[PDB]
C-alpha cells in the first residue's frame, strides 16, 4: 500500500495536539541553557599561558644579551666514516638528521682523537665544521637501564626452573665466585650463554635472582629501547655501559628481548659494537654476559663458538613449579592459610608465570568484589576460571 | 606577515581542497519524476534524509 | 600614466611563476593559495584575473618572489 | 602536577515527562548560568590591574624577541646549553638564558626558543597541539550507567578497574594487588563498548581522553610517535586520567616485518604506544581503555598481562538484557497498552543494543507513517524485520 508522505498540515498538527503543555517553555529553556553555557565558555578566556620565567634576582639580562649577541647555535649530526684522515684528510661526512649530509673538517678546538664514527657532533651552519663532540651521556634517569645493583629477588623467590637455575649457577656462580676450579681445570669459563624460551616463563627474574646471589650488579637492557627512539647513539650508550661494566668489580650484563635487535643501519652499528665489546674484552674478566630471547632470529654470526658457549631452554613450569609460583605470589597478598595451591597449579596446565601472577591478581579482584579483606579458595577458583580457559569436558570424560 | 610573524588577519576555517571539492556546488539535474518505480524506495529514503532534518520535532 | 601602469601590471605576469592551488577566496582581492613548494600562503589576487575562473583546487601561477596569485 | 578536567553540568535526568519539575530544575540551572554571565561581565566591567613590573618584563621580552619558536627539549647538557628540536624535526645545540626555570627543563617539555640564534628563552607547560587538545574530552557525554542496560558484570569490571583506584583504593594495596593498568573491552559490533566508555566519561573524576586509534597515525615522519608521546604526557600531566582508544585494531593488528616506509612508520607508532604503556607504573593514576570488535586480530603483546591485565567481554545481549535495553530505549516513547514487546525478545536472533535502538527508532517511524504517536505492537512487528535484514529450514528439528 502506497504510504502518504506527511503534508504541511500534517506536520503542523503533529507538533501540536499530542504535545505536553510545557513543550515550548522546556525546549526554549534548554536552548538558553546551552547558549549561556557557550557564552560562559567563550568569555571565560584562556588565562596564562605562563612561560617559564624565573623569579627575579636570578636574571643576568646583561650577560644574557651578551650571549645572544656573541654565542652561536650548532646543529647536531651523526658523524660517519673518518675517510682515513691521518692528519692530512681530516674531513668526515656527517649526516645532519633529516637534513642533508656534508663532508666537512674539524674546528681548531677539537682534536681528531675526540671525534670518531657514530658520535653526535655539534657543528656550525655554513662551514658545517664539527665544533664539539656531543656524547649522549649515561644516566638511569633517561630511557631505562640496569637501575639495579643488588636485586631484592633471592633464590627463595624463584621456582619451576630448578634445572634451569642449576645451569645458570654453573654459568655464572662457578666462574665468578670460584675462578680457581676453572683455572686449574685449564678451561675457559663460559664466555657466552643464551636463555631462550616463551615470554612470561620467568627468564628475566631468574637471572635477577642469580644476580642477587652472584654478588654482582644486574644489568637490564631492552632491545626495543635500542631499536626505538633511542636508536643510533645506543651503540655509544652500550659502549659507555660496557665501559662502566669495566669500571665495576663485576657486572651481570643482560639484554631483555634481544629479538628486537637480533633480527637497520644504526641497529647493525649497535650489533657490531656488541660484537667488538664481547670478542674484544678478555674472556678471563668478571663481567660475564647473560643472553635471553623469545625467538631462537639470532644472526648466525652470533652463536658461532667463542661467543655463546651454552644454551638454556626455559620451558613452561611444572606442577611443583606452578604451585611454588602460586605460593610465592600469595606471600604478598592477604589470603587464608589453607589454600590448596596444588589444586590451582593443577587447574593451570601449560600456564606461564606471568599468567599465575595475573591469576593471583584476579583472585584479589574477586575478593575486592565481595569486599572481603581475605581472599578465599573460591576467589582463586573464579580467578582461574576467568584467566585460564581464556559441558564438553564433563559429559564425555569421567 | 612577511617574516615578522604577526597575526594580522583572521581567515575562514581550514578545509584542505581534497574535501573542499566534495561539496555539490553545481546541483545535478535529476528529479524523482525521472525515476521509475522506486516510489517505496524514495519514501524510505525521504524518511531518513530530509524528514529528520526538516522537522526533528516529531 | 594609465598606459604605463597597465604595462607594469602586465610585466608582473612575466615568467617564471610558481604553480599553486587556489584553496579559498577570502576577499575580492585576497585569497589563500597552496604553493606547490608545499606551503600555504595568504596572497593578493590580481584584478585582471577572471573571478569566475577562480575555482577551488584550480592550478594558479603565482609570482615567484611574492606568491601573489598572478 | 596539575589537576583533572572534563567539567560537566547537572545530570538533571530525574524527570522526563516534562512535568515542570524539569522546568523548575532547568530554570534554577539557567538562573545560575545567568549569574555566571552577569558576574564575569561585571568583573570585566571593573578590573584595573596591569603594568607593575613592566620594565624588567619589557626588557626580557625584548631579549626573547618576536616571534618565538617552540621546540622539544630532547636532551640537556651543562646548565647553560641544551639540545632542542624544532617542530620540523631538526634539533640544535643551543644556549639557555638565565631567566628560564632550570627546574622546569626536562626531556620532553616544550621550550620557547629565539627565532634567530636559537636559544631556550622560555618553557611552555601547555603545548598540547590541536590534535591532542581535541582528543581531550571537554563536555561529558550525556549517556550514563542508567542508559546502559545489562552488562552488569561489564560495568562492575570497568568500575573496579578505572573507578575503584580513582576512588578509595586502599583495598588494592591492602591486598597488595597492583591496580589493573589498562583495560580492553571487546565483542561483536554494537554491543555497548563505546557506550560504556561514554558512561565512564560521564560518571568520572579524571581527565578523559578519547582517541580513535586511526587518529594516531600521521603522515609526516615521526609525527605518529610524537603525537602518541604527547597524548600520554598530557595524560600524566593531568593525572589522574583515563585514555580511551576506540578501535585499537586500527593499529593493534599483528606486527609483521615492515617493508615500505609507511608500514615501518606504523610499526614505530605502535612501538611508541607500547613503550608509553610500559612507561608509567601501574601504581600511577592513569588508566587506558581500548575497545575493538576484532579482538582476535590484535597483537599478542599489547594484551600481555604485563601490559593489559584485564580483558572485558561484551557478549551479545541475553533475553533479560534484551528486555532491559528495550525498556531503556522505550522510556521516552508513548507506547500503547496493546504492546507487549515480549514476542520480539523471544524470537531467537542476534539482536544487539544498536539493533534494539534501531528497532525502536523504526517502530516510531512506522507509527509516524500511520500519523500516530502511540506506537502499536504491529509497528514493532513490522520494524523488527524492517531493520533485521538478511541453517537450511528443516535440517535441524
Ligand atoms: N546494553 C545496552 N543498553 C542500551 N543501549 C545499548 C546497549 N548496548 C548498546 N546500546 C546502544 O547501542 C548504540 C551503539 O553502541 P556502541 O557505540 O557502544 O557500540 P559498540 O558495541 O562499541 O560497537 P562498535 O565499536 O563496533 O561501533 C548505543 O548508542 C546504545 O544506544
Ligand atoms: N620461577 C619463577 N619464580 C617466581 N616468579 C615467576 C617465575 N616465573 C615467572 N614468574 C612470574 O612471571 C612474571 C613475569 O616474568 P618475567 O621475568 O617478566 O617474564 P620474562 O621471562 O618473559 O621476562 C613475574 O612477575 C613473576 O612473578
Ligand atoms: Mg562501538
Amino acid at each position: 500500500k502506497p504510504i502518504r508522505a506527511l503534508d504541511e498540515g500534517d506536520i503542523a498538527l503533529l507538533k501540536t495536539y499530542g504535545q505536553s503543555t510545557y513543550s515550548r517553555q522546556i525546549k526554549q529553556v534548554e536552548d538558553d541553557i546551552q547558549q549561556l553555557l557557550k557564552k560562559i565558555n567563550e568569555l571565560t578566556g584562556i588565562k596564562e599561558s605562563d612561560t617559564g620565567l624565573a623569579p627575579p634576582a636570578l636574571w643576568d639580562l646583561a650577560a644574557d644579551k651578551q650571549t645572544l649577541q656573541s654565542e652561536q647555535p650548532l646543529q647536531v649530526a651523526r658523524c660517519t666514516k673518518i675517510i682515513n684522515a691521518d692528519s692530512e684528510d681530516p674531513k668526515y661526512i656527517i649526516n645532519v638528521k633529516q637534513f642533508a649530509k656534508f663532508v666537512v673538517d674539524l674546528s681548531d678546538q677539537v682534536a681528531p682523537t675526540d671525534i670518531e664514527e657514530g658520535m653526535r657532533v655539534g657543528v656550525d651552519r655554513n662551514k658545517y665544521q664539527i665544533h664539539i663532540p656531543l656524547p649522549p651521556k649515561i644516566d638511569p634517569t633517561v630511557t631505562m637501564m640496569q637501575v639495579e645493583e643488588k636485586p631484592d629477588v633471592t633464590y627463595s623467590d624463584v621456582g619451576g626452573c630448578k634445572e634451569q637455575i642449576e645451569k645458570l649457577r654453573e654459568v655464572v656462580e662457578t666462574p665468578l665466585l670460584h675462578p680457581e676450579r676453572f683455572v686449574n681445570l685449564g678451561i675457559e669459563p663460559p664466555k657466552g650463554v643464551l636463555l631462550f624460551g616463551p615470554p612470561g616463563t620467568g627468564k628475566t627474574l631468574c637471572a635477577r635472582a642469580v644476580a642477587n646471589r652472584t654478588d654482582a650488579c644486574f644489568i637490564r637492557v631492552i632491545g626495543s629501547e635500542l631499536v626505538q627512539k633511542y636508536v643510533g647513539e645506543g651503540a655509544r650508550m652500550v659502549r659507555e655501559l660496557f665501559e662502566m661494566a669495566r669500571t665495576k668489580k663485576a657486572c651481570l650484563i643482560f639484554f631483555d628481548e634481544i629479538d628486537a635487535i637480533g633480527g637497520d643501519n644504526e641497529v647493525q652499528r649497535t650489533m657490531l659494537e656488541l660484537i667488538n665489546q664481547l670478542d674484544g674484552f678478555d674472556p678471563r674478566g668478571n663481567i660475564k654476559v647473560l643472553m635471553a630471547t623469545n625467538r631462537p632470529t639470532l644472526d648466525p654470526a652470533l652463536m658461532r663458538p667463542g661467543r655463546l658457549d651454552r644454551k638454556i631452554e626455559f620451558s613452561l613450569p611444572d606442577l611443583e613449579g606452578r604451585t611454588h609460583i602460586f605460593k610465592i605470589h600469595a606471600r604478598s597478598m592477604s589470603v587464608e592459610r589453607d589454600i590448596r595451591f596444588e589444586l590451582l597449579a593443577r587447574l593451570c596446565p601449560n600456564s606461564t608465570g606471568a599468567e599465575i601472577r595475573s591469576v593471583c591478581t584476579e583472585a584479589g579482584m574477586f575478593a575486592i568484589r565481595a569486599r572481603r579483606k581475605i581472599a578465599t579458595e573460591k576467589d582463586f577458583l573464579e580467578a582461574v576460571n576467568k584467566v585460564i580457559k581464556s559441558t564438553p569436558r564433563y559429559m564425555t570424560y569421567n | 606577515r612577511n617574516d615578522s610573524y604577526t597575526l594580522h588577519k583572521i581567515l575562514p576555517n581550514k578545509v584542505d581542497p581534497l574535501v573542499s571539492l566534495m561539496m555539490v556546488e553545481k546541483v545535478p539535474d535529476s528529479t524523482y519524476e525521472m525515476i521509475g518505480g522506486l516510489d517505496k524506495q524514495i519514501k524510505e529514503i525521504k524518511e531518513v534524509i530530509e524528514l529528520p532534518v526538516k522537522h526533528p520535532e516529531l | 600614466e594609465f598606459l604605463h601602469a597597465q604595462e607594469e601590471v602586465k610585466r608582473i605576469q612575466s615568467i617564471p611563476l610558481v604553480i599553486g592551488q587556489f584553496l579559498e577566496a577570502v576577499d575580492q582581492n585576497t585569497a589563500i593559495v597552496g604553493s606547490t613548494t608545499g606551503s600555504n600562503y595568504y596572497v593578493r589576487i590580481l584584478s585582471t584575473i577572471d573571478r569566475e575562473l577562480l575555482k577551488p583546487n584550480a592550478s594558479v601561477a603565482l609570482h615567484k618572489h611574492s606568491n601573489a596569485l598572478v | 602536577t596539575k589537576g583533572p578536567d572534563a567539567a560537566s553540568k547537572l545530570p538533571l535526568v530525574t524527570p522526563h515527562t516534562q512535568c515542570r519539575l524539569k522546568l523548575l530544575k532547568l530554570e534554577r540551572i539557567k538562573d545560575y548560568l545567568l549569574m555566571e554571565e552577569e558576574f564575569i561581565r561585571n568583573q570585566e566591567q571593573m578590573k584595573p590591574l596591569e603594568e607593575k613590573q613592566e620594565e624588567e618584563r619589557s626588557k626580557v621580552d625584548d631579549l626573547r624577541g618576536t616571534p618565538m619558536s617552540v621546540g622539544t627539549l630532547e636532551e640537556i647538557i651543562d646548565d647553560n646549553h641544551a639540545i632542542v628540536s624544532t617542530s620540523v624535526g631538526s634539533e640544535h645545540y643551543v644556549s639557555i638564558l638565565s631567566f628560564v626555570d632550570k627546574d622546569l627543563l626536562e626531556p620532553g617539555c616544550s621550550v620557547l626558543l629565539n627565532h634567530k640564534v636559537h636559544a631556550v628563552i622560555g618553557v611552555l607547560m601547555d603545548d598540547t597541539d590541536p590534535l591532542v587538545t581535541v582528543m581531550k574530552v571537554e563536555k561529558a557525554p550525556q549517556e550514563t550507567y542508567a542508559d546502559i542496560g545489562g552488562l552488569d558484570n561489564q560495568i562492575q569490571e570497568i568500575k573496579e578497574s578505572v573507578e575503584l583506584p580513582l576512588t578509595h583504593p586502599e583495598y588494592y594495596e591492602e591486598m597488595g594487588i597492583k591496580p589493573p593498568k589498562g583495560v580492553i573491552l571487546y565483542g561483536p559490533p554494537g554491543t555497548g563498548k563505546t557506550l560504556l566508555a561514554k558512561a565512564v566519561a560521564n560518571q568520572t573524576s579524571a581527565t578523559f581522553l578519547r582517541v580513535v586509534g586511526s587518529e594516531l597515525i600521521q603522515k609526516y615522519l615521526g609525527d605518529g610517535p610524537k603525537l602518541v608521546r604527547e597524548l600520554f604526557r598530557v595524560a600524566e600531566e593531568h593525572a589522574p586520567s583515563i585514555v580511551f582508544i576506540d578501535e585499537i585494531d586500527a593499529i593493534g593488528t599483528k606486527r609483521y616485518d615492515s617493508n615500505s616506509g609507511g608500514e615501518r612508520e606504523i610499526q614505530r607508532t605502535m612501538l611508541e604506544l607500547l613503550n608509553q604503556l610500559d612507561g608509567f607504573d601501574s601504581r600511577g593514576d592513569v588508566k587506558v581503555i581500548m575497545a575493538t570488535n576484532r579482538i582476535e586480530t590484535l597483537d599478542p603483546a599489547l594484551i600481555r598481562p604485563g601490559r593489559i591485565d584485564r580483558k572485558i567481554e561484551f557478549p551479545l545481549p541475553d533475553e533479560k538484557t534484551k528486555k532491559r535495553i528495550f525498556q531503556i530505549h522505550t522510556s521516552r516513547m508513548t507506547l500503547a497498552d496493546d504492546v507487549t514487546l515480549d514476542d520480539l525478545i523471544m524470537a531467537k536472533d542476534d539482536l544487539s543494543g544498536a539493533d534494539i535502538k534501531a528497532i525502536c527508532t523504526e517502530a516510531g517511524l512506522m507509527a509516524l507513517r500511520e500519523r500516530r504517536m502511540k506506537v502499536t505492537n504491529e509497528d514493532f512487528k513490522k520494524s523488527k524485520e524492517n531493520v533485521l535484514y538478511k541453517t537450511p529450514e528443516g535440517l535441524y528439528l
